């Protein structure tokens, strides 16, 4: 409903600045606007409220901002312990709070890696049984987070996709997967299908075709 | 001092019917609010509802309307989420979580938009009463690298091993975390990045393993 980067990242000391974009019916029509941080297997945890204030307890390098329809969570003298999942939240027209997808907050190891991504075409065994699936292969990047779109031709698929949480390779840098369902009649009738990867520091869209 | 006591976790049939329980203290529990927020395996927070305490009026989210229905017990301080109809779609952890401030009526609903105090959650499971072996397919190849792997389609229980070549082959191999699918059974895939100069003269061959469905091939993967 809200949309947040897939993950961002900087060292130590360093400052991130989270965005959470939204429309005139929640973040751009109220100061409404919350920021929660789930460290991994914990519970959530409220940091931010009403666009700009905090909880008590939280300190004060956390802070939010808005401009327009977007609201920003900027966490300056990074630590170790800030590494988490941070999820924005609004009110939202009506009578009802609306969720971004989340953000991966990375305090970084290592210098970040580029992915490398490869797309499968359907199988002709697949095909043989009246099933298509299309996989979307992302390899070797750091920090392990990214963002998959799929497209038909150009324009947006939202149906038939499941996408793995990033899982460690052997060597150490991260892999995701993503597959799409299609039936062959779709596979053999477009132009072209394609698998769009939003990483830290690159995009790359792979094409396939019959 | 506030805090929000959960039930335990639920395994349940698709179809069947589940009801969690959130017990609350450290506060009056009729000046505040209760929301429920869950969250998918490996997705986002997603608001499900909320309940006022004080008299009982309940509002939901969007993909939430009618199979969920929100109550409480003043006298106890508890709230309840019950799920109807349970889907594959419904597994997730159910947190209930308390608002900052009471609401003043027809004035101010600050308060009632975070979630201030969160319980530890409980997971609600829909299972696949099944068993199905997978489909084993081939994902065929073609900076010097290239990937190929093997699709294996539609199975449960898990899990599912996979190696390639009989074992001999470990460097650039990757086997993914299955996903769960709306249908109630699983997916996975297993790659291998190697020398794009390897391909059409060595063999790739992945064994598949699903023990549950005595499921076992071996898909040799070949170029396009």
């Amino acid at each position: 409903a809200l949309t947040q980067p897939a993950s961002v990242s900087a060292s130590p000391g360093q400052s991130i600045t989270i965005s959470c974009s939204g429309t005139r019916s929640d973040v751009g029509g109220y100061d409404f606007v919350s920021w929660y941080q789930q460290h991994p297997g914990k519970v959530p945890k409220l940091i931010i409220y009403e666009v700009t204030k905090r909880p008590s307890g939280i300190p004060q390098r956390f802070s939010g901002s808005k401009s327009g329809n977007t609201a920003s969570l900027t966490i300056s003298g990074l630590q170790a312990d800030d590494e988490a999942d941070y999820y924005c939240c609004s009110y939202a027209n009506y009578d009802k709070l609306i969720l971004g997808g989340g953000t991966k907050l990375t305090v970084l190891g290592q210098p970040k890696a580029n992915p490398t991504v490869t797309l499968f075409p359907p199988s002709s065994e697949e095909l043989q049984a009246n099933k298509a699936t299309l996989v979307c292969l992302i390899s070797d990047f750091y920090p392990g987070a990214v963002t998959v779109a799929w497209k038909a031709d150009g324009s947006p698929v939202k149906a038939g996709v499941e996408t793995t949480k990033p899982s460690k390779q052997s060597n150490n840098k991260y892999a995701a997967s993503s597959y799409l369902s299609l039936t062959p009649e779709q596979w053999k009738s477009h132009r072209s299908y394609s698998c769009q990867v939003t990483h830290e520091g690159s995009t790359v869209e792979k094409t396939v075709a019959p | 001092q506030v805090q929000l006591v959960q039930s335990g976790a639920e395994m349940k049939d698709p179809g069947a019917s589940v009801k969690v329980s959130c017990r609350a203290s450290g506060y009056k529990f009729t000046d505040y609010y209760m929301h429920w927020v869950r969250q998918a395996p490996g997705q986002g927070l997603e608001w499900v509802g909320w309940v006022n305490t004080n008299g009982g009026f309940t509002k939901y989210g969007a993909k939430f309307q009618g199979r969920v229905t929100v109550t409480r017990d003043t006298s106890t301080n508890t709230v309840f989420l019950e799920l109807s109809r349970l889907t594959f779609g419904d597994t997730a952890m159910y947190f209930c979580a308390r608002p900052m401030r009471p609401v003043s009526h027809g004035i101010d609903y600050s308060g009632l938009f975070v979630f201030q105090f969160w319980g530890r959650g409980t997971m609600v499971t829909v299972s696949s009463a099944s068993t199905k072996g997978p489909s084993v397919f081939p994902l065929a190849p073609s900076g010097g690298t290239a990937a190929l792997g093997c699709l294996v389609k539609d199975y449960f229980p898990e899990p599912v091993t996979v190696s390639w070549n009989s074992g001999a082959l470990t460097s650039g191999v990757h086997t993914f975390p299955a996903v769960l699918q709306s249908s109630g059974l699983y997916s996975l895939s297993s790659v291998v990045t190697v020398p794009s100069s390897s391909l059409g003269t060595q063999t790739y061959i992945c064994n598949v393993n699903h023990k549950p469905s005595n499921t076992k091939v071996d898909k040799k993967v070949e170029p396009k």
